[PDB]
DNA sequence: TTACCTCTCG
RNA sequence: CGAGAGGUA
């Protein structure tokens, strides 16, 4: 065969400055762009609308109520055939709420900063590349030192060539003094380093083909004397060993794999949508602000701060400059992190804050508890009954659980037997309890099935599908040998129900999921539905027996049972008319082939005639036999009880058997 | 389904691409997962 | 009981499910190189350790189900077992 | 500690002899002989002795138990007996938890593998023999319950089985009357993939007992199947 | 001088902890306030310590209630404040706030809410040696100082000596260097300690060293030193001691501590939690005293002493502790046996405290040194098993935070006995028997032997060496426990499981007493507070529905009534008066009776007609098969009251003026009780209404948004799916109601009331119901009711047969029944079917037992859903009944349905049914119709929130699917 | 560990 | 909506 071939795949990948804008630009019909947002306010104060280059935007964000632009007006999406999609008063973008869930916005970054989780590892993925000490790279950027060589790429005229140093002491004025204004600044781009602009210069113009030649090389010639020191020394060399193979592996994959290195940098800053920080009015419910806003603020606070600070004071030297560039590092650093560092990083009050990564992580993180689960309609629940008449393939289903989930199933059959005008019509009828509405709702449930599960599902058995009936009362009957693999009992367990809605998924669960279809357990092949209690016991007590010596007779039977039957319903029927009893002996005619189980033993007592006829006791059975060697009868001494179990297995069998006729 | 902030960036850096060939993952993507009615014959 | 289970299938130490295999298993790995050549050496001594670990693992978790009457097919824990005796680490030594 | 054990257990070993000779049809007994309801050593509780108790870290406390629930237990008998029950309780809370993760652990390792193809072409098997460990004849049947022959077996110039053939409790049972002791299977380790199964390898489902079908998820059976009897 | 010769009241702890923190717990927190001035000399406040004053609530408790105050007291101190440019001084007494009250029963009403305060088991301060195991041959000993700050304090000694402490993460630090801090000599330290020899090869402050006065008594104790109790330092020569005993062990001399035993262990209570707030309280009263200080420099104004100080501070203290914290929490009043037992409980867990996932298994086993103190059976089952527990009846606080078991001392003096109580670590010390004097042979009574406790042991030993004896029948169990009957036949685990259903059970509206009990029915009913009780004696001289009049010695008194109450957990209360008028009283006598109590004594249940059998597969599991007449006689209906409140077609028929529906209506799900911004029915309330509240509020900003409350009350039957209890650990729900004609019947002509399921017995091991249900039939027909207190095989062997064969016997001769005893098959009995009018082969029991009906019923369960409204961010179902919600389909659901191999069904449950917008509009629509649903295409709302998400991370995520006709590469949205 | 229910509190 | 507490099976 040839299969058939389906290919879908999923890729995950870092993002560039301008693809994050891409995500969030838009240009109006003036021909402006909108999208960055600036000032901090959310909504209004007092006002309940939302603030224009706020965090809820309507221009950036797109509109909060349908049709209604800005101003107030109201235009009739559906048709954009003389619709102004940005109005000239203001971006209205008319067609619909939605957007607010999938529209994203940007936010400009005077300082470059970097993300944490490349920088937290251990084995840093920014360290594996720039082969220099975790300290100094770490140090530069989150205390005041500063690199002396920035570049390699470029020539310069300075030529100290050296690391972040903490001492800019050494002549600055002077220095920019004989040199032009921004003569200073050519060069001090080209030598002097700070903040984490650097490293993104550092990591932006780096070898990496010349970087794989490089290590290889030292991973050669390290070893050397491998393997025969102090403990102490091996482990050292070590270490390094697999820092260099480690490296060369990033840099590989880099050469081939299209993501830019300096990406980790960086420039803008992605904004969540609007709605997914819902931060509705906290009226009363004091959480209802989320703290993504409240994060959110702080960045774009000090941001702002920095902006103005250079704009406005050239002048101002670069120590209050450097003053907040530690502040706005470390605001992004606990949106998108938080407690990766350790840092309490919380409101007194409040708990320390939810980072993003807090978001994904865990079985409250969004993989486990949405992606993998979620809640669904057309479900509900009760408490569970014994319900002893029901067969296998049925359960009973309270009726006020029912009128609610098959409620889309009958109004379709009121309107279709014309017993009601419109949706609206029916759906008063329903209310009013009216009795045809019961006659149409177990129409509608004759052949439909529905689904049944307890709370932990253990293995496959937990969920297991029946044809439902009405019932009158609150709870649900539920076979008597199928709580076994549900593993219910009837003091306080409760059950969930679901209604299977497409054709597909209803041949499914007749074809599949039905009890007679599953009646062997998966682990070694066992029957997971035998007779468990008291049906055990009283098919215990049937094939009991009966006293058999001392306990029949007080006196030795040597001094000194009698019913004969013919038929076996003869014998059935002296039970019932209070003949017998349960356990006394009887004797039955037997015209089939030898099959009663018994042990091998030899007749008791075989008696002999002269004209040729011979009898043969056995103990539970007399074979009468003649000259030529047949067997003219065989009797079984037996009892009721045993007889009664006998023929409902047959008769049962013969019964399915006419009935397919 | 464990370290879900190591695994993730780790990936992001590598352009790693998934083939989609497994349960758990189809069931994420909300679409029919590759196993009995679903498996394709 | 169980948490004997979660230690042998949580393997944190090869000696830790049995003394005996430890034992085996690093000497094998010593012996075997001196014996056999590059291209066939690594290749018999995998199978080899391939082989007595499975067949103790399946054993050692076998004997805790049926101490107390839990009847399990083997299928099953082979399923199972095969993934956590699938992989095989390249060495310090070896750098292409 | 030694001489109340004795007189406990020979008395448990005793009870029911009496009942199946001097009162066949006692309620007690029909409880638990048919199976319905009762274990041996649940009655014995209720008639006959309670017996030594162990403290928390595992010693005996040495005042026996001489008593059963229908004579009443006096109060020192009663408070000593309440350590045991702390421990049944802290037992089923802790035992309930751990059973979770070992499932939801095991699902992941294995929830990728399906069975894909019909035959993988492998020529390999494993071979069972009744030494090679001191297998009881149990053991060897059911390992070999269900699994496909890699190898053809012979008694004489007769072949007994044939490559492909699936076993069942007949032909394990002529194994064992003529002693064929090499017998190779195909099983899940003798594979060509780690990422599927193929029907052949596989064998028969435990289910509805024929081949395997295409499609089915056989890992998460393993899992659910190793885990559930976690239980007890 | 309580608890010596009778069980002692059940709430006395509450009330002897609440004394001590308003008289001695008020002044020592006063006294720490701090004299204040500022900057290099300023105006000095005085808080005169020396005149305190509490003065008395200016509500009633009702009106509290009523109005959703807090009953509290005012309390009133004197200042003076000599303005630093003044040098006069003026004298007034400022309201510093409001402390809360509590009622007898112990409970206090905060913000309309009854709250009740829990007590707390933590380790007490003290030196504890214990000894590690060592990896590498030797094993460490380490020593440890537990401290009121909570800091520990640690010292080791190793193979070579060490004495090294362990207290920086650094392996070595010096304890020599700790004495040589303190300026010991090398020389003194010598002189000083024993083993010198050994210490001779060798050659913070604020918190760790503040030993609390219990601190210090247990060093003193465990290195034998005796500084005197007023120091309560860390002083040095105990640390020397110390060392000297680390390295006595290392020789063998010693002994290594156990920290489960309770006399390591200490109990907070409502005293100390509540001294320990004003404290803080009191801190933040200064800081607004210097505030104000500061305000009065800029305004240049001379302070009146009330204007500095503000009553803010002491109430928003306990304002907050009283809400949010762990051990405050509110009173449970489903009947009046939760009441009482919610004060008794004890934690582990708390506040500075262990928590549940982290604690070891052996801090949840018991320990001999509970015993009289901490019942054995009770226990929270769950991840919290064996942390919460429940203190025994005879148990008390002493003085340190111990308790302490009563014991009657055997040995000969003049008096020759006396009751006295011990704390956890004298008795063990003492050999205490409880057994009996009923055994002689040729030799005398102090030669002859019983079983007995010493150091942690069972052992037995003469009459004569005994020192102690334990007395009382209670003693060692608590409430739940000590009111089930015959325990001593029934297994242990059982009774946790009886204990824990008693606590469900729901106040009936006709209460009837029981026919067995154990005697602690009357106490418990007396402790509840759900009775009236006289204040005073007199004579009655108007009765009323409403009122009685109390008239004694020339006053009269009047006591109110309580009629149709709702209680927290919808439950009724209601009163009705037990004395008729023209009759004396004494103190203390009973004058009404409330719910759930008749005569005087707890009545959770009714004694009913019941047989043990199989009856065609009805019982199977646990199951109940009952009678109509339960139904239809009214014996187990039970009133319900719910609340639903607002802050401000055929439908609005109920409304009146204003709107607000009234008194009297009946009103049915949908219809609107107050008038858009309307309140409406849920489903499952149909009710009378039996009252509306338009209650003006204060407090807000605003004068608070009148609340409107509606009260409706539900009247409730027996139905098929409630669930029902005896008092031995049998539970079942309902299966069927048959009519009278078809359920069994005896040789009397009566009907069984029920049928229970005789297979359980054996599994369960409860066979203290079989003696209840005899015993119980044996008291209806003689007219006897029967209260036997537990253990009474004491007496003699084989005691309870003894008499429920007797009683058994008198009923049948007396009233002529035979049926009721058989000589045969003594407690069973012939029984004939109700269908066919023939006998049941084998005999059967009958009898009458006590059942009760639980809290848990098929009303509350049902819940379903379609359609419906649907959340925020995830766009997903709601979850809730309240909420009209759906159910969850969860990793173990999809695990099993891919088992199964239905895809298609998966696909569903994961799309059109939950959170797909798009495809869900569209297949109600199908559906109404009737076509076909299509299989969707796009992705969850789900998905796309992790996309968005990520891209907030700066990550992208992209789905592609490749053609593979074409080869084309196309990415969805 | 799963699911289920009620409440209070800023 | 975020926390806390009491239950159920
Ligand atoms: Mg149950
Ligand atoms: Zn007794």
């Amino acid at each position: 065969m040839i299969d058939r071939y389906k290919h879908q795949q999923l890729r995950i990948g870092s993002v560039s400055p301008q693809q994050i804008s891409a995500w969030a630009t838009k240009i109006l019909p003036n021909g402006e762009i909108v999208g960055e947002v600036t000032k901090p306010y959310t909504f209004h104060y007092k006002t309940n609308k939302p603030e224009k280059d706020g965090l809820f935007c309507e221009r950036i964000f797109g509109p909060i109520k349908s049709g209604i632009c800005a101003c107030g007006n109201y235009r009739v999406i559906g048709d954009e055939k003389e619709d102004p999609k940005f109005c000239e008063q203001c971006g209205v973008e008319f067609v619909d709420s939605r957007i607010r869930r999938y529209q994203m916005g940007y936010i400009k970054l005077a300082c470059p900063v970097t993300h944490v989780w490349y920088l937290k590892r251990l084995p840093s993925y920014i360290a594996n590349l720039l082969d220099k000490p975790l300290k100094e790279l770490e140090g530069l950027v989150y205390c005041d030192f500063s690199f002396a060589r920035p570049i390699t790429k470029k020539p310069t005229f300075l030529r100290l060539r050296g690391l972040f140093e903490y001492e800019i002491q050494s002549w600055k004025y002077s220095i920019p003094l004989f040199f032009t204004t921004q003569g200073f600044d050519t060069f001090r781009n080209r030598e002097i380093s700070t903040g984490a602009g650097a490293i993104r210069e550092q990591l932006a113009d780096l070898d990496l083909r010349i970087i794989i030649e490089n290590s290889l090389v030292e991973w050669e010639e390290l070893g050397e004397e491998g393997h025969t020191g102090n403990e102490w020394e091996d482990r050292k060399v070590g270490r390094r060993k697999d820092f260099l193979v480690r490296r060369v592996e990033l840099a590989k994959h880099f050469i081939r794999t299209n993501i830019e290195p300096e990406w980790m940098v960086l420039c803008l800053l992605p904004v969540l949508p609007p709605e997914l920080r819902p931060i509705i009015q906290i009226d009363g419910g004091k959480l209802m602000s989320s703290d993504i806003n409240e994060l959110y603020r702080r960045v774009i606070y000090r941001n702002n701060t920095l902006t103005d600070l250079l704009t406005t004071s050239r002048s101002t030297p670069g120590e209050l400059v450097m003053c907040q560039e530690k502040l706005v590092q470390e605001a992004v650093d606990t949106l998108l992190d938080n407690g990766i560092r350790g840092q309490p990083m919380r409101d007194g009050h409040n708990k320390v804050y939810k980072s993003f990564s807090d978001v994904i992580e865990g079985k409250e993180g969004r993989f486990r508890e949405t992606l993998l689960g979620k809640r669904v309609d057309y479900s509900g629940r009760s408490v569970i009954v014994v319900g002893p008449s029901l067969s296998l393939h049925r359960c009973g289903l309270p009726r006020e659980i029912a009128i609610e989930l098959f409620q889309t199933f009958v109004i379709r059959g009121l309107i279709r037997q014309h017993l009601a005008s419109n949706i609206g019509v029916a759906k008063s009828k329903i209310r009013e309890k009216e009795p045809i509405v019961w006659e149409i709702l177990q129409e509608v449930m004759q052949g439909h099935p529905v689904l049944l599960n307890r709370a932990p599902t253990l293995h496959r058995l937990g969920i297991q599908a029946f044809q439902p009936v009405l019932v009158e009362g609150r709870a649900i009957c539920l076979h008597p040998l199928v709580c076994k693999g549900f593993n219910a009992d009837f003091d306080g367990d409760q059950m969930a129900v679901h209604v299977p809605l497409s054709l597909e998924a209803q041949v499914e669960a007749r074809l599949l999921m039905f009890s007679h279809m599953n009646l062997l357990s998966p682990a070694i092949g066992d029957p997971i539905s035998v007779p468990t209690q008291d049906m055990l016991i009283g098919l215990y007590v049937l094939t009991s027996g009966n006293h058999r010596g001392i306990c029949v007779n007080r006196y030795n039977p040597c001094n000194r049972k009698e019913p004969f039957f013919s038929n076996s319903y003869d014998a059935i029927g002296a039970y019932r008319q209070k003949r017998i009893n349960l356990d006394s002996p009887l004797w039955l005619r037997w015209r089939l082939d030898q099959r009663v189980i018994a042990s091998r033993e030899t007749p008791i007592e075989v008696h002999y005639e002269s004209l040729g006829t011979f009898y043969e006791i056995y103990g539970h059975y007399l074979i009468v036999r003649s000259l030529k060697k047949q067997i003219l009868f065989i009797y079984i001494r037996t009892t009721v009880g045993h007889i009664a179990l006998y023929r409902e297995i047959e008769e049962a069998i013969q019964g399915f058997s006419r009935a397919y006729s | 389904f464990q370290e879900t902030a190591r695994v993730l960036a780790k990936a992001a850096l590598r352009g790693r691409i998934d083939w989609l060939k497994g349960l758990k993952e189809n069931v994420v993507l909300g679409g029919v997962i590759p196993v009995g009615t679903g498996f394709k014959g | 009981g169980l948490p004997k289970v979660e230690q042998v299938l949580e393997v944190r130490s090869v000696d830790s499910i049995s003394m005996n295999l430890e034992k085996r298993i690093e000497g094998w790995n010593k012996c075997i190189t001196r014996i056999l050549g590059i291209p066939w050496g690594f290749l018999i001594g995998a199978e080899l350790t391939i082989a007595q670990s499975r067949i103790s693992l399946v054993n050692k978790i076998q004997q805790v189900y049926r101490s107390q009457g839990v009847q399990i097919h083997n299928r099953h824990l082979e399923i199972i077992v095969r993934q956590i005796t699938s992989k095989v680490l390249v060495s310090e030594d070896g750098m292409s | 500690i030694e001489i109340w054990y004795a007189t406990s257990e020979y008395l448990r070993q005793e009870m029911n002899p009496n009942f199946r000779m001097t009162d066949p049809f006692n309620p007690v007994h029909i409880m638990s002989f048919s199976g319905a309801r009762g274990n041996a050593s649940q009655v014995h509780q209720l008639v006959g002795m309670r017996g030594l108790m162990s403290d928390p870290q595992g010693q005996m406390i040495d005042l026996p138990i001489q008593s059963n629930l229908r004579e009443g237990l006096s109060l020192t008998e009663y408070i000593i007996s309440c350590y045991g029950a702390r421990k049944g309780v802290v037992d089923t809370a802790v035992r309930t938890s751990d059973a979770g993760y070992l499932t939801r652990r095991l699902v992941e390792v294995v929830q990728h593998i399906v069975v894909r193809r019909t035959d993988c072409g492998t020529a390999r098997g494993i071979s069972v023999s009744p030494r090679n460990g001191m297998m009881p004849e149990r053991i060897f049947i059911q390992t070999l319950i269900g699994r496909v022959l890699a190898d053809d077996i012979y008694m004489g110039p007769r072949c007994i089985a044939t490559r492909n053939q699936d076993i069942g409790i007949g032909l394990v049972n002529r194994f064992i009357t003529f002693r064929a002791q090499p017998i190779s299977i195909r099983t899940p380790f003798t594979c060509r993939s780690t990422s599927w199964i193929c029907r052949l390898c596989y064998g028969r489902s435990p289910t509805h007992g024929d081949l395997v079908e295409l499609g089915e998820a056989v890992g998460i059976i393993a899992g659910q199947s190793i885990g559930e009897p976690g239980t007890q | 001088n309580e608890g010596i010769s009778t069980i002692p009241g059940f709430n006395q702890i509450q009330f002897e902890g609440f004394c001590r923190f308003i008289d001695q717990g008020l002044t020592e927190e006063l006294y720490k306030f701090p004299k204040i001035e500022d900057t290099d000399q300023e105006i000095e406040f005085q808080l005169f310590v020396e005149t305190y004053q509490l003065v008395e609530p200016l509500i009633k408790e009702r009106d509290a209630v009523y109005e959703s105050l807090t009953y509290s007291s005012e309390l009133y101190v004197s200042a003076g404040l000599i303005w630093k440019n003044s040098r006069d001084m003026q004298e007034q007494t400022i309201f510093i706030g409001n402390i809360p009250l509590m009622n007898s029963l112990g409970t206090s009403i905060v913000n309309g809410i009854y709250r009740i305060v829990i007590n707390q088991i933590l380790q007490s301060p003290g030196i504890y040696y214990r000894s590690e195991l060592d990896h590498n041959g030797i094993s460490v000993y380490t020593g440890t100082i537990i401290s009121d700050w909570g800091g520990r304090s640690e010292l080791e000694i190793d193979r070579k000596a060490r004495i090294w402490a362990r207290v920086s993460r650094k392996q070595k630090i010096s304890i020599l260097v700790l004495s040589s801090a303190m300026g010991l000599n090398l020389r003194e330290i010598l002189e000083n300690v024993c083993y010198p020899e050994i210490f001779l090869s060798f050659l913070f402050f604020q918190q760790r060293c503040e030993l609390g006065r219990i601190g210090r008594r247990n060093m003193n104790r465990r290195l034998n030193l005796d500084i005197p109790q007023n120091n309560t330092f860390l002083l040095p020569r105990d640390i020397l001691a110390a060392a000297d005993h680390l390295i006595g062990l290392k020789f063998g001399m010693g002994a290594l501590d156990d920290m489960n035993h309770l006399k390591n262990k200490r109990i907070r209570s409502v005293a100390d939690l509540l001294q320990d707030q004003f404290g803080l309280a009191l801190v933040r009263l200064e800081n607004v005293v210097r505030g104000t200080i500061c305000g009065a420099i800029r305004h240049k104004l001379i302070p009146t002493p009330q204007n500095l100080v503000t009553s803010t501070p002491l109430t928003t203290t306990y304002e907050s502790f009283f809400g949010l914290h762990p051990l405050s929490q509110v009173l449970d009043r489903t009947n009046p046996l939760t009441q009482i037992v919610h004060g008794r409980k004890l934690s582990y867990l708390g506040p500075g405290g262990l928590t549940g996932r982290t604690a070891s298994f052996r801090i949840r086993d018991i320990h001999p040194s509970h015993y009289g103190r901490i019942c054995p059976i009770d226990t929270s089952e769950g991840i919290n098993v064996g942390l919460i527990g429940s203190l025994a009846i005879h148990a008390r606080i002493g003085h340190w935070g111990s308790l302490e078991s009563p014991f009657y001392e055997i040995s000969e003096r003049s008096t020759g006995v006396r009751m006295l109580y011990l704390s956890p670590g004298r008795d063990e010390y003492y050999m205490v028997a409880a057994g009996n004097s009923l055994a002689l042979n040729q030799d005398i009574q102090e030669e002859q032997v019983v079983p007995a406790r010493y150091r942690q042991e069972f052992l037995t030993i003469a009459w004569e060496q005994v020192h102690l004896r334990s007395i009382f029948p209670f003693q060692y169990f608590s409430i739940g426990a000590s009111l089930i009957p015959f325990i001593e036949h029934n297994d242990a685990n059982r009774a946790l499981m009886s204990s824990n259903m008693q606590r469900q059970a729901v106040p009936l509206s006709r209460s009837e007493k029981c026919i067995v009990g154990t005697g602690l029915e009357r106490q418990a009913a007396l402790d509840s507070g759900a009775l009236a009780i006289a204040e005073r004696e007199g004579r009655v001289v108007y009765t009323n529905t409403d009122k009685i009049l109390l008239a004694g010695n020339g006053d009269i008194l009047s006591i109110p009534l309580v009629i149709y109450q709702r209680s927290n957990k919808n439950t009724c209360m209601h009163q009705k008066l037990q004395v008729p008028r023209g009759k004396c009283i004494k103190k203390g006598q009973i004058l009404a009776d409330g719910a759930a109590t008749v005569g005087g004594e707890l009545a959770l249940g009714k004694n009913v007609l019941v047989a043990y059998m199989p009856w065609e597969g009805y019982n199977s599991e646990d199951a109940v098969l009952i009678s109509e007449r339960l139904v239809y006689e009214d014996i187990y209906t039970s009133f319900h009251i719910r609340k639903y409140e607002i802050q401000t077609a055929h439908l609005l028929r109920n409304l009146d003026k204003n709107g607000i529906v009234m008194l009297g209506s009946w009103v049915e799900t949908g219809d609107i009780l107050v008038g858009e911004t309307c309140l409406k029915l849920p489903i499952g309330g149909r009710g009378r209404v039996i009252d509306v509240r338009w209650i003006q509020k204060r407090g807000g900003s605003s004068y608070n948004p009148e609340t409107i409350r509606v009260y409706i009350l539900q009247k409730r039957e027996i139905k098929v799916g409630d669930k029902v209890a005896g008092r031995h650990g049998n539970k079942g729900i309902i299966s069927k109601i048959l009519p009278r004609q078809d359920m069994p019947y005896l040789q009397d002509g009566r009907s069984v009331d029920m049928v229970f399921n005789p297979l359980g017995v054996p599994s369960r091991m409860n066979v203290g119901q079989i003696f209840e249900c005899s015993l119980g039939l044996a008291g209806s027909l003689l007219d006897r009711h029967y209260r036997i207190a537990p253990f009474d095989e004491r007496y003699e062997q084989e005691a309870s047969r003894k008499l429920v064969f007797s009683e058994l016997y008198e009923a049948s001769k007396q009233t002529a029944n035979p049926w009721v005893f058989e000589p045969e098959y003594p407690g069973k009995s012939r029984i004939f079917d109700g269908r066919t009018g023939n006998p049941f082969e084998q005999p059967v029991i009958i009898g009458k037992p006590y059942i009760l009906k639980l809290i848990h019923q098929v009303d509350d369960k049902i819940h379903g859903r379609s359609s419906g409204h649907y959340a925020l961010v995830t766009q997903q179902p709601l979850r809730g009944r309240a909420k009209q919600g759906g159910q969850r389909v969860g990793e173990m659901e999809v695990w099993a349905l891919e088992g199964f191999g239905v895809a298609h069904i998966l696909q569903e449950m994961l799309t059109y049914k939950s959170d797909h917008i798009r495809a869900r509009q569209e297949v109600l629509g199908t559906t109404i119709i009737g076509g076909t649903i299509p299989n969707p295409e796009d992705a969850p709302e789900s998905f796309r929130l992790l996309v968005r998400e990520l891209r907030s991370l700066a990550l992208e995520l992209n789905h592609f699917l490749v053609s593979e006709k074409n080869f084309q590469i196309n990415r969805k949205e």
